[PDB]
């Protein structure tokens, strides 16, 4: 599996379009504070199709 | 039951709440195939199953 290719799983917001988006700050999916930790609802924003 | 013969409960005509379960952080994993966990307090569907 190559794993160098990737796509941003989920966002705060629709891009608008041609925006470029080459963030990767923790996402916040729920209640919990994830100040920047990977965990439960505290997740790295890209994924890849491997 | 043991996992050769798997037990499937039918889940209609209620509301699925799908919240406690997003902040039911004693799951060892919560894993979602095709659609996004957080959606899912959005949607419909004329069966579910568990």
């Amino acid at each position: 599996g190559n794993y160098n290719y990737l796509y941003r799983l989920f966002r705060k917001s629709n891009l608008k379009p041609f925006e470029r988006d080459i963030s990767t700050e923790i996402y916040q999916a729920g209640s919990t504070p994830c100040n920047g930790v990977k965990g439960f609802n505290c997740y790295f924003p890209l994924q890849s199709y491997g | 039951a043991s996992v050769y013969a798997w037990n499937r409960k039918r889940i209609s005509n209620c509301v699925a709440d799908y919240s406690v379960l997003y902040n039911s952080a004693s799951f060892s994993t919560f894993k979602c195939y095709g659609v996004s966990p957080t959606k899912l307090n959005d949607l419909c569907f004329t069966n579910v199953y568990a």
